[PDB]
RNA sequence: GGGCGUGUGGCGUAGUCGAGCGCGCUCCCUUGCAUGGGAGAGGUCUCCGGUUCGAUUCCGGACUCGUCCGCCA
RNA sequence: CAGUCAAGCGUUCAUAGCGACAUUGCUUUUUGAUUCUUCGAUGUCGGCUCUUCCUAUCAUACCGAAGCAGAAUUCGGUAAGCGUUGGAUUGUUCACCCACUAAUAGGGAACGUGAGCUGGGUUUAGACCGUCGUGAGACAGGUUAGUUUUACCCUACUGAUGAAUGUUACCGCAAUAGUAAUUGAACUUAGUACGAGAGGAACAGUUCAUUCGGAUAAUUGGUUUUUGCGGCUGUCUGAUCA
RNA sequence: UCUUAAGGUAGCCAAAUGCCUCGUCAUCUAAUUAGUGACGCGCAUGAAUGGAUUAACGAGAUUCCCACUGUCCCUAUCUAC
RNA sequence: UGAACAGCCUCUAGUUGAUAGAAUAAUGUAGAUAAGGGAAGUCGGCAAAAUAGAUCCGUAACUUCGGGAUAAGGAUUGGC
């Protein structure tokens, strides 16, 4: 099997596990739940929402 | 020869195979007759390959090869890819392309030495094909088709391109490629002549209801006599 | 005047009445067809439905689009300790159908089984099998005659066995006690292993083994009562209906005067007995085991338990069988698993099956992790680890 | 599908009722289509028959060029955005229904198309695969 | 849906079993408020079978058109 | 709707398929005829919903015949097990088109079904037009607006208890009753059999799908009074916190 | 030219007025007994029985389009009583 | 608060009356939410949803020249 990387949070994905988004200009993008994924359409910047790998790598929180 | 072959009934075998001078591709799920055409016209010289591309059946369109190297998209699996190694010799080289039209057979129209690809491909996957393939690579269009895999058959001796192309973009496009190239049709009057048949230096493989007119059209551009 | 469209039957007419089950327990009313060629063992096997999870496996189909791929798969868990061997009973055939004769117990009786023949255990003298082991204690003389008895008579033996429900987290402490019908040997041989095994527990990889298709017979979950729309599946009114909409419009024409049993109307939903066939088994895990969890390719040692351990449930720290789909019944009920009646090919039923890897996150919510290890490397130190 | 299909194909969840409106992705100078029918479909009283991706439609050009309006033609789902699940368990989905036009052997009337397509509609239908850029 | 009748040249129209006239325009002759005259072309008689010796004609079938009568509370 | 006879049609040949002139029947899903029951009222269109029955079988199963070479088709037998659709117009039944499908067969059950619905039509009282009439008014002529009541009883049906079988508990047997699965596509057989060619099968095998049914909730989606967490408006607790 | 007192003028129309009728042609739709625009030997239109036209207005009647949605495919769940 | 004797909250004043208790089945009455599609439902978009205040831009045919018109159609809005 292969785990894949939420395009959100940078959470870890299992196998049948969250969704899976095909935007128009053909990029993929992986949630692996429906918070993440509503967040995306929502349009939050990851950067800015406090608990993502995003974030905290940003922040240099936990170094 | 211009074999005629069919996948189950399809009369398009550039979309279920992919042939270059050092290998041969074939789907897994194929007939009898359709192994043995490559099986006989090959040989035991040249290694065939059964594969699978990213889950799918159709693998010329989703794979672009060359007789030094082999472009597999990214959602190609490690075991497809693990197979590939094994089944295929030494020489050639496998390697992923992290790009987003992903399709590489529709995208890129090659041979041994000199490449057609998409315009609008990325610089990375552009380096990625002259260093995997060693191929010196031309972003253009065949009369304004972008999908220059399945708009034009390209081999070493000649070219087939699309019927409804500009003469001043065939010998634009001859120039270019350093190769005649003919327009013409392919299983009947189809359009997508890539699409429709694989060809390499001493073999080509087409649908059955390509016509004998077609077929002469072939043999005489690819000079497999 | 005939109907304007014709439409299938709402519901299945061989399922009725859609009444409450008579017992928790049901009823195992076919046993596999005996041969009297190979070795004495069980027909059937006794657990409690614990749960689901998922696993992903390699697929072996040669032919299928999906051939040599890995899909993911949904299967079940039922929690089996060792079944403990209490009595024997045999049964004659008459014009009337079969017919028990005698049965022999076994002579010390746990309390969790001799909880079965009582509703007040608390206040009780626990006077129970104690002029039968009374009857025991002798050299034979009680004994053998009933069990020539039974080699004499009885064309059928069944074997009383009970749960072990205290090794279960499961706060009944009564046990399930039944009957299983043994499928080897002559008569004799039958109730010579009855009477060797009496007073001991048998293992569940003793009856069944893997890529085993077998059946699941339980009670189903119980709903109360159902209007006529969810319980039948009837099409509903329209919007502006007077006096309600969940219902069946005409429940009968003029003649026959009366409203025919075939009408679908509202009643009780769930808790019926039923038998489902056909389902694989992947896993028959051990309990005395670490990394029941853990397959050949994933390797990571972690018990089949998931992540605070299964909801409503607990823990699976006896042993246990991994069937494919679901099965009837909810978590925590008793579930009767049975061998199958017939030898199925089908180039399904006789496909091997080898896991690759076994989910073990939270039920309990959007899990992200298998194991406490991987959480705690994820997420790295907290506030309460110091 | 029906009578071009090159296989099987496993079922995917029902998207596109009759009367959709979806998106024209081909270069035929066709803006959007409208399903009236969908190929293989079966019989149940008052349901409406749905199409999925990789399924054949009949379909009627409601917007583009007035020699493709007022008549009917054979289409091709690429494009579902409803969520689908595949035996590898992934649900996934696009943003917009989109199709292409072709004959009932399949063969497309364009030449090009724009967009994503779906795997299991490239591999039922090799012209879609042919004329496709991106197969996801 | 059924009944009854109808079908001719580019147009209208005459036909007892043995396709004519008029109108359109082809040509020629003839002359304000533009005529007349003379030779022209023009049909598978709605179509298909049988009778006769030969059916526009008699009969049978089909097509087409036009009339008349028709559901419920 | 079904027979009997057979002058003929069918290149030849009554009966493969039909069949004139005649003639024997069946059915009560047509419309009549009659007035037996109901006028101290049995709710008269159509649709929606739902069950069951009939066979005079549209499809599916197995067969017989052909003016059956193959493919397609037609006639007939056992057969009601199983299914028989989505829409535009119209209040409609009916009809007529579009389209899918294996097929889009015909009917009954107080012209099934209004204390099940609806109220578009018809069928009150308002109003307009046309025709008729001096007029009041008339018109299965057209148009528009027009209250759809009650079950808590008995039976039936769906589910639920329960006295009495010395008491109580556990494990069982099985009389009877019900019953369920259905249909298609693709690959291969095979461009094979057959055929002059055009064309072009079938059995076995494999992978899926349609309709139906019984469960189940690992995953995905839905649902939120977990009023669980966060945010926001207005006001009130002097402010802050809450 | 008859008949009669005089013979339907200007306009309008399958119109809320047209039996036949689901009139014929065009358009609208994949498909329209609906709608609109034309045509008129109009069963039985028509001039203060008022005719034709008409901006604005209408809890009036009808058709189409965009947006919108549990009206529907196909149902599910929650709260109060 | 706000344009406002709108709606919402509070002060003075006045009530705390309407048989209650326990559970949370079906069917109701009233209030709601729904993936994908978007009137395919129905006699008929019935019912519901969508729009909404204010500022700025922009505004057609037709007309009795007064209107149509908030036509249609876009953008913005907090706190400091
Ligand atoms: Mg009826
Ligand atoms: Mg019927
Ligand atoms: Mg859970
Ligand atoms: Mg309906």
């Amino acid at each position: 099997m292969k785990v894949e990387i939420d395009s959100f949070s940078g959470a870890k994905i299992y196998p049948g596990r969250g969704t899976l988004f095909v935007r128009g200009d053909s990029k993929i993008f992986r949630f692996q739940n429906s918070k993440s994924a509503s967040l995306f359409k929502q349009r939050k910047n990851p950067r800015r929402i406090a608990w993502t790998v995003l974030f905290r790598k940003h922040h240099k929180k936990g170094i | 020869m211009a074999t005629r072959t069919q996948f189950e009934n399809s009369n398009e075998i550039g979309v279920f195979s992919k042939l270059t001078n050092t290998y041969c591709l074939v789907a897994v799920g194929g007939s009898e007759n359709f192994y043995s055409a490559f099986e006989a016209e090959l040989g035991d010289a040249i290694p065939i390959v059964h594969t699978t591309i990213a889950g799918t059946r159709i693998i010329g369109r989703m794979t672009a090869g060359n007789r030094r190297g082999l472009l597999v998209p990214t959602q190609t699996t490690d075991q497809e890819l693990q197979h590939l190694r094994n089944s295929l010799p030494d020489s050639v080289k496998i390697q992923r392309v992290e790009e987003r039209l992903s399709a590489l057979g529709n995208v890129i129209c090659c041979n041994d030495y000199v490449a057609l690809v998409h315009p609008d491909i990325d610089r990375e996957t552009e380096e990625l094909i002259s260093d995997v393939l060693g191929v010196e690579v031309f972003r253009q269009t065949i009369s304004g088709n972008i999908l220059v895999g399945s708009y034009c058959s390209l081999s070493n001796q000649g070219g087939l391109v699309h019927p409804q192309t500009s003469v001043q973009d065939q010998e634009e496009l001859s120039s270019l490629l350093q190769v005649p190239l003919v327009a013409g049709t392919v299983n009947r009057g189809s359009s997508v002549v890539g699409a429709g048949m694989v060809v390499n230096d001493y073999l080509a493989v087409t649908g059955l209801d390509t016509t004998a007119p077609e077929l002469s059209v072939i043999e005489s551009i690819f000079r497999l006599q | 005047s005939h109907r304007k469209y014709e439409a299938p039957r709402h519901g299945h007419l061989g399922f009725l009445p859609r009444k409450r089950a008579a017992s928790i327990r049901a009823r195992v009313k076919a046993f596999p067809k005996d041969d009297r060629s190979k070795p004495v063992a069980l027909t059937s096997f006794l657990g409690y439905k614990a749960g689901m999870t998922t696993i992903v496996r390699d697929l072996d189909r040669p032919g299928s689009k999906f051939h040599k791929r890995e899909v993911v798969e949904a299967v079940t868990v039922v929690d089996t300790p060792p079944v403990v061997v209490v009595g024997v009973v045999g049964y004659v055939e008459t014009p009337r159908g079969l017919r028990s004769l005698t049965t022999v117990w076994a002579e010390h009786l746990s309390d969790e089984v001799k909880r079965r023949f009582y509703k007040n255990w608390y206040k009780s003298k626990k006077k129970a099998f104690t002029k039968y082991s009374a009857k025991y204690a002798q050299d034979g003389a009680g004994i053998e005659r009933e069990l020539a008895r039974i080699k004499k008579y009885a064309s059928v033996v069944r074997v009383l066995v009970h749960t072990q429900i205290r090794k279960t987290p499961l706060a009944q402490k009564k046990a399930h006690l039944a009957e299983i019908q043994l499928n080897g040997g002559s008569i004799s041989e039958k109730v010579d292993w009855a009477r060797e095994h009496f007073e001991k527990t048998v293992a569940v990889d003793s009856v069944f083994e893997q890529n085993e298709m077998i059946d699941a017979i339980a009670v189903t979950k119980g709903h109360g009562f159902e209007g006529v729309t969810h319980r039948w599946g009837t099409k509903k009114l329209p919007r502006k209906t007077h006096r309600g909409l969940r219902k069946v419009a005409c429940i009968g024409a003029w003649h026959p005067a009366h409203v025919m049993w075939s009408v679908a109307r509202a009643g009780q939903r769930g808790y019926h007995s039923r038998t489902s066939i056909n389902h694989k088994i992947y896993r028959v895990g051990k309990g005395d085991d670490e990394a029941n969890g853990a397959t050949s390719f994933d390797r990571t040692k972690k018990t089949i338990t998931p992540m605070g351990g299964f909801v409503h449930y607990g823990e699976i720290k006896n042993d246990f069988i991994m069937v494919k789909g679901c099965i009837p019944g909810n978590r925590k009920r008793i579930v009767t698993l049975r061998k199958s009646l017939y030898t199925n090919t089908s180039r399904k039923a006789l496909e091997e099956v080898s896991l690759k890897w076994i989910d073990t996150a939270s039920k309990f919510g959007k899990g992200r992790f298998q194991t406490p290890a991987e959480k705690h490397a994820f997420m790295g130190t907290l506030k309460k680890d110091l | 599908s029906g009578n071009g299909a090159q296989g099987t194909k496993f079922r995917i969840s029902l998207g596109l009722p009759v009367g959709a409106i979806m998106n024209c992705a081909d270069n035929s100078g066709a803006r959007n289509l409208y399903i009236i029918a969908v190929k293989g479909s079966g019989s149940r009283l008052n349901r409406l028959p749905a199409a999925s991706l990789g399924d054949m439609v009949m379909a009627t050009v409601k917007k583009g060029k007035p020699e493709l309006r007022k008549k009917v033609m054979p289409a091709i789902v690429v494009r579902q955005a409803k969520s689908w699940r595949r035996r590898d368990g992934v649900f996934l989905y696009f943003e917009d229904n989109a199709g292409v036009i072709a004959n009932p052997k399949g063969e497309m009337k364009g030449s090009a198309i724009t967009g994503p397509v779906g795997k299991e509609c490239a591999d039922l239908w090799p012209r879609v695969a042919s004329n496709s850029g991106v197969v996801v």
